[PDB]
């Protein structure tokens, strides 16, 4: 996030960190339960992939890390590759997340709901604060 | 679901 | 380098379709939503991570971070997987696994 600032470590308990078998983070995602991550489909997740709940600080040494394995990826069939629509895909946790006090999970909303435009939202990452 | 246990604090100078 | 040490936060508002199409033309489709153009940007890393907004006082996936400016431009805005529009699948996908 570019102009964004630093957030409260464990203030934002759903946000993960998907790394791949290196380590390297390479997208974000959210848990809605113990046993699920949503994420974007062009992230390209596979079961090599690992979420990776309770980080906040990468700079530290001490935090309660979850490294948890992905059992399977759940593609949304209508993802475009070319317009990037429909652009989610579900992570099943072959073990549960352990929820604490850093990790939970984020509300999922109606169908019908109406964010009007103007809300003011959030949003998290540990994307480029800089291009 | 959806409310940290830590509230996030969102600020800026 | 810009990476951050520590994950950040920022607050931005949700955009109109009609008014995002002003930037992005065509590229917007129904299941997207578009955020920001208001002095922040999501940006290279933050794909895949949540946009929320309240709900009954608590936060609610509104959109996942889809694209946005190629550089990053705060003046643009970004686009985000639509999750009104793709809700009823998730919890499909949840009910038949």
């Amino acid at each position: 996030i570019v102009n964004g600032e630093e957030a409260v470590p464990g203030s934002w308990p759903w946000q993960v960190s998907l790394q791949d078998k290196t380590g390297f983070h390479f997208c974000g995602g959210s848990l809605i339960n113990e046993n699920w991550v949503v994420t974007a489909a062009h992230c390209g997740v596979t079961t090599s992939d690992v979420v990776v709940a309770g980080e906040f600080d990468q700079g530290s040494s001490s935090e309660k890390i979850q490294k948890l394995k992905i059992a399977k990826v759940f593609k949304n069939s209508k993802y475009n590759s070319l317009t990037i629509n429909n652009d989610i895909t579900l992570l099943k946790l072959s073990t549960a997340a352990s929820f604490s006090q850093t990790v939970s999970a984020v509300c999922l909303p109606s169908a019908s709901d109406d964010f009007a435009a103007g809300t003011t939202c959030v949003t998290t990452g540990w994307g480029l604060t800089r291009y | 679901c959806g409310v940290p246990a830590i509230q996030p604090v969102l600020s800026g100078l | 380098a810009n990476t951050p040490d520590r994950l950040q936060q920022a607050s931005l508002p949700l955009l109109s379709n009609t008014n995002c199409k002003k930037y992005w033309g065509t590229k917007i489709k129904d299941a997207m939503i578009c955020a920001g153009a208001s002095g922040v940007s999501s940006c290279m890393g933050d794909s895949g991570g949540p946009l929320v907004c309240k709900k009954n006082g608590a936060w609610t996936l509104v959109g996942i971070v889809s694209w946005g400016s190629s550089t990053c431009s705060t003046s643009t805005p970004g686009v985000y997987a639509r999750v009104t529009a793709l809700v009823n699948w998730v919890q499909q996908t949840l009910a038949a696994n």
